[PDB]
């Protein structure tokens, strides 16, 4: 019941919004196709198009969904579906290629560096596709590094959003560098005035990173059996303050990651304008405070396309 | 469809006096 080869594609482009993809500063990568089906395809037949299996087609949340194919009116034309493992849409068509003869349909799908799949810098040959016939581009994927001001060094994104829930998390790499740093404090706000709300319920789980493991350059983590949780320890550590949690670090030669799920509030202009800061201040040998600080701000992609028919008579 | 950022600020903070 596959039509792949009935689907002729007239264009395929992989973008990068240089073959630079810089995932932490929010870039894309466009897949802008364009095809046309032939008018053998009948009801139920299903064409696929897959990503590549290093991206995703979106970074923080799992509400990714493919588009459907539209015809100018608003017609559908086919109904995909996205299956995460096989990282490949499979579109089922309508009745439409049904009334309809000589189909054009455009697509442009927008997708993130898959943070599992990659979490360290790296070069790729990125392998996309629509209906079996592939293309390819190079890039390499750089990872954003920490702001350091003396000892104070830090780092973090955005992780996981859930519009749901309104709830949005972050992981702060506090000490990537596993420097000594004295009297550290770590505070994390909305931001620099305010977009979240932080408080005493606010989720903020710590964990100690032993000298011998090394970070993911994604500053995503997946995965925290393997890494000593101490958020009990900093229970008698905790300043709130104007949306500003205060964690009393002490003197530290160890990195830690912090992992803060944070509720927002939802705009009204119905976008996420929705952003998030850290900073980790430690007392300097002249016994000044440092400050290293850094905020997170969502990104949006969105897929776009539609389709067009000769009206059968 | 949704992705971050990342942005970094330093000062520095002593005492008047």
């Amino acid at each position: 019941n596959n039509v792949n080869d009935l689907i002729t594609v007239t264009k395929q482009t992989i973008k990068v919004g240089d073959n630079v993809a810089a995932a932490h500063d929010g870039k894309d990568i466009e897949y802008d196709t364009e095809f046309t089906i032939d008018n053998k395809v009948k009801k139920g037949d299903t064409m696929t198009i897959n990503y590549d299996k290093n991206v995703i087609p979106s970074d923080l949340t799992d509400k990714n969904d493919p588009i459907d194919i539209t015809d100018p009116s608003g017609e559908v034309i086919a109904k995909g579906t996205f299956d995460k493992a096989t990282k490949q849409i499979t579109y089922t068509f309508t009745d439409y290629v049904d009334k309809y003869e000589d189909i054009k349909a455009r697509l442009t799908l927008y997708s993130y560096i898959d943070k599992q799949a990659v979490p360290n810098e790296t070069s790729l040959n990125l392998t996309f596709a629509t209906a079996g016939k592939e293309t390819s581009q190079n890039v390499s994927v750089d990872y954003q590094d920490p702001m350091v001001h003396g000892d104070s060094n830090i780092q973090s994104i955005f992780t996981k959003l859930d519009e749901n829930k309104q709830t949005i998390e972050q992981q702060i790499y506090v000490n990537p560098l596993k420097k000594t740093a004295t009297n550290t404090k770590v505070d994390i706000a909305g931001s620099g005035n305010g977009s979240t709300i932080i408080d005493q319920n606010t989720e903020m789980k710590v964990y100690k990173v032993n000298p011998n493991q090394q970070l993911p350059q994604s500053n995503r983590i997946y995965d925290f059996s393997q890494y000593e949780d101490v958020t009990s320890q900093f229970d008698n550590k905790k300043s709130f303050s104007n949306n500003v949690a205060t964690l009393d670090f002490g003197d530290i030669n160890s990195a830690y990651i912090i992992k803060v799920v944070s509720k927002y509030t939802p705009t009204s202009d119905g976008e996420l304008d929705i952003a998030q800061g850290t900073s980790m201040r430690t007392t300097d040998k002249y016994g000044y405070y440092n400050y290293a600080g850094y905020s997170n701000f969502i990104v949006t992609s969105n897929d776009t396309g539609g389709g067009d028919g000769t009206v059968k008579p | 469809r949704l992705s971050s950022r990342s942005h970094t600020l330093r000062t520095t903070c002593w005492d008047g006096k």
